[PDB]
RNA sequence: GGCCGGGAACUCAAAGGAGACUGCCAGUGAUAAACUGGAGGAAGGUGGGGAUGACGUCAAGUCAUCAUGGCCCUUACGACCAGGGCUACACACGUGCUACAAUGGCGCAUACAAAGAGAAGCGACCUCGCGAGAGCAAGCGGACCUCAUAAAGUGCGUCGUAGUCCGGAUUGGAGUCUGCAACUCGACUCCAUGAAGUCGGAAUCGCUAGUAAUCGUGGAUCAGAAUGCCACGGUGAAUACGU
């Protein structure tokens, strides 16, 4: 059987399928080390499975598109959390107290008329 | 300016120069055309070129061939 | 704008409509490679005897209601002031104030 | 080593060292070394007399040093004598390629004079 | 501000080790949003520092901090038309912050070849009680001591 | 063969009305259809100065939205095609038929 | 290789609905209005950002967008035409871009976006040229074709603190394209040349979070001419004891 999850961050979307057995992760037809060359990103992707002791018990098949490196990592983490709750349904308290259940709604602020950026003003002189 | 197009000259100036050469002598040739190239067949003549107010006389030598007529009649006054 | 400038524009458009095909032919000759090298010279000498106002680059866009030469928008045929007046009166279909 | 009437350094790579001649830049340096058949990252102190003579023969094919200086000087003198717009600019000391003069122009004018 | 209360932002721990102090150090060292460069510099420095002393990187780091933390400082007051220096106590978060800032500022001013080498040298000197960071701590304490009459 | 219908408008209630009308006329003439598919809306934007003279801030910003729909008829017949070609709809909708 | 048969689950597209109200718990307070904390929940107390500008003030700005009372000129203060000027240059001030370097310069090769425009238009594949480009020619009024290859990043080498393999003003030679026409006065390409400048006196400016700082991308005006203006996303901080 399969358990599914959807995850989102800044501009990215991630689809996660999980099955039982023999921990192995595949992202966009590549391995974790092939895809993410950043230790921070790897740690972010692995955090929930370290939180619930199932690192060597589940197979993970993932797809992701949009955004950058950090945004994709966060989206994958969100999706894994949701799929794990679908799998068990009694880990919700621990995951919520860790803080992985929340969607992080921080987007980019628009530019505005008369400003150089969202909040930066041009230089002012009195005379 | 592209080389596949050839040099640029004004038709009236070209015809006047031809007539002057065939008929020999010439008093200054008056022109308002500062955008025309200087051809090898002008060497020896006197061309009076407009600058905004007056006609400046230029006596053509062979070190000028290939330039525009306007580069020999300045347009601003400064002291 | 004065009444003479609009007349200038009308005259320019008329001449440029009149002389369209001849200029295309001569420019095709000049641009094409492997020509006689005398036809090219004659074509260059002939392209400069046509009226100056027959070149489409002597034209300037103006507001259709006032004649203003600055602040022109192509979708509407008007300047900024008249665009705003019509938009607030409700005379431009589909247009309204935006936020996002 | 002496090449074109001047001493070129000894502890640099060949491609960088050859750019001490007046008239040789990076592209010409690379072309010269390709014709001579030497690598670009070999120090000049690790060469031999035959190799240096080959380099001299290669460099002889370009206009360098005093010949080039004479060419440029005559170029400018011609315009000054003719008395065209560019010549007048050259002999007044102002910009020649149409730049602004209400402000700036300091590379051609020098420091400010009150 | 005037009528406000501001909470504390959360900070992720380091990926190699598991401390938030080290993450704060990386942040204080970074420039222009380039976190990977700063991480590389810090890890190289800690590696070259642990060999010089035969102990763990975190242990060496703590030994360095304990020689730069301050205890008292001086604020400026002016109500009578003249400026007075008033001694006050520092609290632990500000102690850590000031020590880190001083260490990085001192390291940037050296004359070695690479930033990692400069940082390692500064940390070793601090562990031995030498350098600009320790001098700064001493100057601050001297100024605090000279003004005890105004406590 | 197949018939494709493309509809465009500045107002989505109007466009939906027209689409329902087309689907009904096709379905009552005994031809199977594949329900309307929404396609991305186009947003065009403009920005103007609102003072007859200098002031350079003080602008207004406007928009026009274009809505779009597609309908596919798989097995047409003579009666269905004639009925479609013999229809009139509202005065703000653009309809294009392709065979 | 979503390439082909298929599937309607998932990402996404765009139309109808649901949801957040101090609604529930405990304490404080005038048997109040409200305040401090807690549960659940994607989100909590105005959740984040826009649009929206009271009675009036400064005889504030605009008779050169337009409209208009009163003056003023009509073989002229009204028309038409070619050349020149608005681009000057001893000097003073405002707003910006590029730097003064190893958290970097140069070479090789390799991940990850968003939002837009297009018929006198956007111009693929292929051949020629070192390059700016040129020749011949599909497709597209577009979730289909084209503009169009993101950059900072990551791996491997080299340079070793020098006015330098840092910086790129200025000037000489040779060219391309738009356009009747590039002298005064266009943009871009190749070869050569290689200035000031080693962090800036008294003054002085912006910013409380996906903000400052840093990296690329698109549009209006437009034959051609952005370091300006208006929009889009990537990485991503420090500090707030207090008045």
């Amino acid at each position: 059987n399969q358990y599914y999850g959807t995850g989102r961050r800044k501009s990215s979307a991630a689809r996660v399928f999980i099955k039982p057995g023999n921990g192995k992760i595949v992202i966009n037809q590549r391995s974790l080390e092939q895809y993410f060359g950043r230790e921070t990103a790897r740690m972010v992707v692995r955090q929930p499975l370290e939180l619930v002791d199932m690192v060597e018990k589940l197979d993970l098949y993932i797809t992701v598109k949009g955004g950058g490196i950090s945004g994709q990592a966060g989206a994958i983490r969100h999706g894994i959390t949701r799929a794990l709750m679908e799998y068990d349904e009694s880990l919700r308290s621990e995951l919520r107290k860790a803080g992985f259940v929340t969607r992080d709604a921080r987007q980019v602020e628009r530019k505005k008329v008369g400003l150089r950026k969202a909040r930066r003003r041009p230089q002012f002189s009195k005379r | 300016r592209s080389l596949k197009k050839g040099p640029f000259i004004d038709l009236h100036l070209l015809k006047k120069v031809e007539k002057a050469v065939e008929s020999g002598d010439k008093k200054p040739l008056r022109t308002w055309s500062r955008r025309s190239t200087i051809f090898p067949n002008m060497i020896g003549l006197t061309i009076a070129v407009h600058n905004g107010r007056q006609h400046v006389p230029v006596f053509v030598t062979d070190e000028m061939v290939g330039h525009k007529l306007g580069e020999f009649a300045p347009t601003r006054t400064y002291r | 704008a004065k009444q003479s400038m609009k007349a200038r524009e009308v005259k320019r458009v008329a001449l440029a409509d009149k002389y369209f095909a001849k200029r295309a032919e001569l420019k095709a000759i000049i641009s094409d490679v492997n020509a006689s090298d005398e036809d090219r010279w004659n074509a260059v000498l002939k392209l400069q005897t046509l009226p100056r106002d027959s070149s489409p680059s002597r034209q300037r866009n103006r507001c259709r209601q006032t004649g203003r030469p600055h602040g022109f928008l192509r979708k509407f045929g008007l300047s900024r002031i008249k665009v705003r007046e019509a938009a607030m009166r409700g005379e431009i279909p589909g247009l309204k104030k935006a936020s996002w | 080593a002496r090449i074109a009437g001047i001493n070129i350094p000894d502890h640099k790579h060949a491609v960088i060292a050859l750019t001490s001649i007046y008239g040789v830049g990076k592209t010409r340096s690379k072309a010269i070394l390709a014709a001579a058949g030497i690598a670009e990252d070999v120090k000049i102190s690790e060469l031999s007399e035959g190799q240096i003579d080959t380099l001299r023969d290669e460099v002889a094919k370009f206009v360098v040093e005093g010949d080039l200086r004479r060419e440029i000087s005559m170029s400018i003198k011609r315009l000054m004598d003719l008395g065209c717009y560019r010549g007048l600019r050259h002999r007044r000391g102002l910009p020649v390629r149409g730049q602004r003069t209400k402000t700036n122009a300091r590379t051609r004018k020098g420091p400010r004079k009150p | 501000p005037r009528r406000r209360v501001i909470g504390q932002r959360k900070i992720l721990p380091d990926p190699k080790f598991g401390s938030e102090l080290l993450a704060k150090f990386v942040n204080i060292l970074m420039v222009d949003g380039k976190k990977s460069t700063a991480e590389s510099i810090v890890y190289s420095a800690l590696e070259t520092l642990a060999q010089r002393s035969g102990k763990s990187e975190l242990e060496a780091f703590e030994v360095a901090l304990e020689n730069v933390r301050p205890t008292v400082e001086v604020k400026s007051r002016r109500v009578g038309g003249s400026t007075y220096q008033v001694p006050v106590e520092v609290r632990p978060v500000r102690r850590n912050a000031l020590a880190m800032r001083w260490i990085v500022e001192a390291a940037r001013k050296r004359g070695d070849k690479s930033m990692a080498l400069r940082l390692a040298n500064e940390l070793s000197d601090a562990a031995e009680n030498k350098g600009t960071a320790v001098k700064k701590r001493e100057d601050v304490h001297r100024m605090a001591e000279a003004n005890k009459a105004f406590a | 063969q197949r018939i494709r219908i493309r509809l465009k408008a500045f107002d989505h209630r109007l466009i939906d009305q027209a689409t329902a009308e087309i689907v009904e006329t096709a379905k009552r003439t005994g031809a199977q259809v594949r329900g309307p598919i929404p396609l991305p809306t186009r947003k065009e934007r403009f920005t103007v100065l609102i003072s007859p003279h200098v002031n350079k801030d003080a602008r207004d910003q406007y928009e026009i939205r274009t809505h779009l729909r597609l309908v596919d008829i798989v097995e047409p017949t003579e009666k269905t095609v004639d009925a479609l070609m013999r229809l009139d709809l509202a005065a703000g909708v653009d309809v294009q038929i392709s065979l």
